[PDB]
């Protein structure tokens, strides 16, 4: 299932589900900064792990996020994907994004990558005395950066885009049922007191 | 904006099956009727007596939770907790809460829906009905799978008819029933304003071609409209 | 290649989604309690309907048929409809698109089960015109949010192939029966909606030149209900 | 695919260079007489360290990183390069290189064991600056003469692809230890030098239309000098 | 002695104390259910932290360290608790003392499991600096209580040892995990609480003469979350 | 003719290599001419000191 890839919030409905790639984007370059984060806004807001496991309170287990290039045949450029771990900080430049865990995906043959994370793990806690504060998790980054110059044919678009995916495999696990928040009652349905006639 | 992290074992699948993601008794219609003593009839259909058609659409909560999926086919356990309420003032000791019984009746599809309630048809005896009171507990009926289709089309791409407008995703299926509640007892000199809070539990699940849940807010029961 | 109907489909590999993981069949012992004389398993019906190709710009949003509604009208299929009250058939969705190698997209070919599309900030139901569009199909508004209040980001959970134009042109999804019922009428009713959706817009250095999306389905195991009934004995 | 390390570099098939034939591998008999303390197989060392993509033109010449000078002051390999005396390591060369399939273009992904570069005109040695260049790396200012006085066109003889763009975008070079020394400081001394020397301009009608060339490098059977020792008995 | 490390610390017999009489081990069974990737048996983090010796006068009261409020900052240990966001380890605390035959005193060794200290006559909680004291560690202002309101009558229910100087200089407690969590984070949590406590001020016929209290920990077992993991396939 | 797409490069480059079989064979070695004696290198006299 997508994510919200692009997190900038001027792109907002269609083209927030897929990143731009431009000959113009250039190297050593944050190009997305998807978190490993489920009950915050994100990429990880109108997915499916993310809305069903917003029916939960605690959602321990493992993802598999997919990414497909979605440009030309022959548009070549190397880009390397930089998962980074609860513990740490997230990455700026692709120097901190090859010391992580990171994989260097060129999507000049290959026009679907596949990526295995393991073990995250957050929940929601209400450890405040009656405060309903609400509190949230970090406990991950999926990272972006460009390799080399993104090069295509003249005849071909040189703005070439980028979606992404994401799935869950069989140790991911939800516990503790609750409400999900992201419709609320609204109670003025135009519907309503229809079937109550 | 704490920000905590704790390590889950979570070593379970069960909690997450579908037969226990949706049997959870929740509120799904709720209304207070006006019992008290009408010696004129004003404001009709709806004073004397709780009418609900059955569907999970009405609350919002465990609409967005039942069309996470096309089809289901679930007996639903209605439980109808009604607290009554009375309307005034007579002394301040103790006003006097009578244990008055409450025709919880279901009225199904092809079924007359009474319109008062003192009709004929809370009579019938073909339409079930249950008779409990407030003192009791509150009345656990579990209805049976009322569809003439094997599951309930929350989604029907479709109308009822070839003619009309406005049955898009109104199945001439599903149709659960009319959940109408009455007072059998004939008006008190006092009066209450009973407020029947039924709920439904899902039993049996089974659950068809699972979904996108619903992301912008409903705009109405019968059908899917969005604010985008 | 697909020759199994009265029109065929020249195209490179299948790669076939079994839509839910299963093929689509006529009625097994659900027959006897369904509405009888469901006889015909007609094979004329199957002929593979070549819907006529809607036109992929970067400016465009995306586009629905709904099964029941594309298919009705036109052919045996059509013909079938007018005449016979109620059907069963499973429908294999196959998406065509002669995108040059050169070209930039992506396209979500999604198959919807029930697709109980919403207007657009009106309250009311959406109609017959604007529900039964036809042969052409209805173009999505906002495809992002499907036209239902669900979100795009999750329609791949449905029965779905995918239009990446730098490794396929091709998608085929053999959807099942996918009703409630055994059997339901095609004027009331859409079982299934093929939906083609563009995440990524066509991308060419031009204004996004041409490329046609040639839409081809064909009813696989159709089965309608039998006029021809022996009244007698 | 290359799923054995934290880092994962998905490409096309592989095509490795057995680099002399031969494989890494750690210390065998040459443990017990060489530096002891040896014990650590550092495996989170083996994370694919993709350094910042090289930008590749007609107008460009060549770009070298020696394989100590990269992946040094990043990553762990970085911080056990700080803080370990001496180590052995071969590497994994991976060069990638986002190409259409309308760019034009050869490349000489060479490995070089001991690339004493040479200045150019200046009889005095290259010092810290202009050898220990880092994650960036230098550029061939004489990429025919290999900066070292050699010629570019006897440089295949070295450990070697060929990023010929109209038949493959990707190398891989495993490398071994290459050293006199089984076990040698990083600080001072480099094994190897990966050097990406185009022989063919990038090609394109446009003004050599962008490519990017992403180098991934991973330490494989990396194994430094074990601080961490039983230092009683 | 106790050469299992990379430092030794030479004493005279062991006379552990199995705390509650387990030692330590890694993950189990739990290893699955819990966060994953913590391969890392990290023992170069096994290195024998002595801290710096604290002065044990007649006039003194009490000191303590948290167990990851010591051993983090400084070492293979703190590097790990910076760069690893969750943990396990046993430790294994050895407390020596150059205490001469001629000295007088008892001291008890006593490591607590979850020393959520109070303060003093104060209702507000203690925070981070009078908590996460460090290396040195702090002082019992009141060790008859233990500054948690507690007795210290009732401290040898927890593990511990007992440094009466006429019989042992040495106390050796081997603490497991000591954790609800199979793992846990060592910046936000400590699982247990080294403290020294002279239930007995040091005594000499001078002004109580000088012994140091030398405070030697080496975590064993100690096992951490693995950053290198192969985020791949 | 040599053609190629509009979009792409016209003057498209060749290179070529040279390597020898088994039957290739030396004998009765030389000094190289590639190289002569200088006479006058910056680093000599310096080993020599």
């Amino acid at each position: 299932s997508m994510m919200e890839i692009n997190n900038t919030e001027s792109a907002v409905g269609m083209e927030r589900l897929k990143v731009d790639i431009s000959a113009l984007t250039d190297v050593d370059q944050l190009l997305f900064n998807i978190p490993l984060d489920i009950q915050l806004d994100g990429p990880l807001r109108n997915t499916l792990v993310g809305n069903i496991s917003r029916y939960y309170t605690h959602w321990s287990g493992s993802l598999e996020m997919t990414f497909m290039f979605c440009g030309s045949f022959m548009a070549t450029g190397k880009l390397i994907l930089c998962y980074t771990p609860p513990g740490g900080s997230c990455p700026t430049t692709r120097e901190t994004a090859m010391l992580g865990t990171h994989i260097v995906w060129d999507f000049g043959l290959q026009s679907s990558i596949t990526l295995i994370i393991p073990w995250i793990s957050g929940s929601h806690y209400r450890m405040f005395n009656n405060d309903a504060k609400s509190t949230n998790a970090n406990v991950g980054y999926v990272t972006c950066f460009m390799q080399t110059n993104l090069i295509v044919p003249s005849e071909s678009s040189d703005t070439c885009s980028l979606i992404g995916f994401i799935a869950a495999k069989d140790d991911f696990s939800l516990r503790l049922m609750r409400d999900s928040p992201d419709i609320g009652q609204i109670d003025h349905l135009h519907g309503a007191e229809a079937a109550y006639q | 904006a704490i920000q905590t992290r704790t390590v889950i074992n979570q070593h379970g699948v069960s909690e997450t099956l579908v037969e226990n993601f949706l049997s959870r008794a929740a509120l799904v219609s709720k209304r207070s009727f006006e019992y008290k003593d009408h010696t004129s009839s004003t404001a009709q259909t709806d004073k004397n007596f709780f009418k609900w058609t059955i569907n999970t659409r009405s609350f919002v909560q465990l609409r967005r939770k039942l069309e996470l999926f096309t089809y289901l086919r679930f007996d639903a356990e209605i439980t109808i907790l009604t607290t009554v309420a009375v309307n005034g003032s007579n002394n301040n000791t103790y006003v006097g809460l009578p244990d008055l019984t409450l025709q919880a009746m279901f009225v199904p599809t092809g079924a007359l829906t009474p319109e008062k309630q003192d009709s004929f048809h809370w009579q019938s005896g073909s339409n079930a009905s249950v008779f409990f009171k407030i003192s009791d507990p509150p009345a656990r009926m579990t209805i049976p799978f009322m569809c003439i289709n094997s599951a309930y089309s929350v989604f029907y791409d479709g109308f009822a008819g070839f003619e009309k407008t406005g049955l898009y995703g109104i199945n001439p299926a599903d149709t659960i029933g009319n959940l109408c509640v009455r007072i059998v007892n004939e008006h008190q000199p006092v009066g209450f304003t009973v407020t029947v809070r039924v709920y439904m539990k899902p039993k049996h699940i089974k659950a068809w071609a699972p979904r996108p849940p619903r992301t912008l807010p409903y705009m109405s029961i019968a059908n899917a409209n969005y604010k985008g | 290649l697909k020759l199994g109907n009265s029109a065929i489909v020249t195209q490179e590999a299948a790669n076939y989604c079994c839509a839910y993981g299963e093929w689509p069949n006529y009625l097994p012992d659900h027959e006897a309690v369904a509405i009888d004389k469901p006889t015909q398993p007609e094979t004329a019906t199957d002929r593979f309907y070549t819907l006529r190709s809607v036109k992929w710009e970067a400016t465009s949003t995306g586009w629905w048929w709904k099964l029941p509604d594309a298919l009705n009208n036109i052919g045996m299929f059509g013909q079938n409809v007018q005449h016979h009250y109620l059907y069963r058939s499973g429908f294999l969705i196959h998406v065509q698109c002669n995108a040059t190698k050169f070209h930039q997209g992506a396209l979500l070919v999604v198959a919807i089960p029930e697709h109980q599309r919403g207007a657009h900030n009106t309250t009311t139901s959406p109609g017959f015109d604007d529900i039964m569009k036809g042969e052409a199909g209805g173009t999505f508004n906002h495809p992002y949010v499907l036209d239902d209040g669900t979100s795009l980001a999750c329609a791949t959970i449905f029965p779905h192939q995918w239009i990446n134009l730098r490794t396929n042109n091709s998608a085929t999804i053999v959807l099942p029966w996918m009703n409630a019922a055994p059997m339901d009428f095609p004027l009331r009713h859409n079982q299934w909606t093929l939906a083609i959706i563009p995440v990524v817009p066509l991308g060419t250095r031009t204004m996004s030149s041409m490329v046609p999306i040639t839409v081809s389905i064909a009813p696989m195991c159709c089965e309608f209900n039998g006029l021809r009934h022996a009244i007698t004995q």
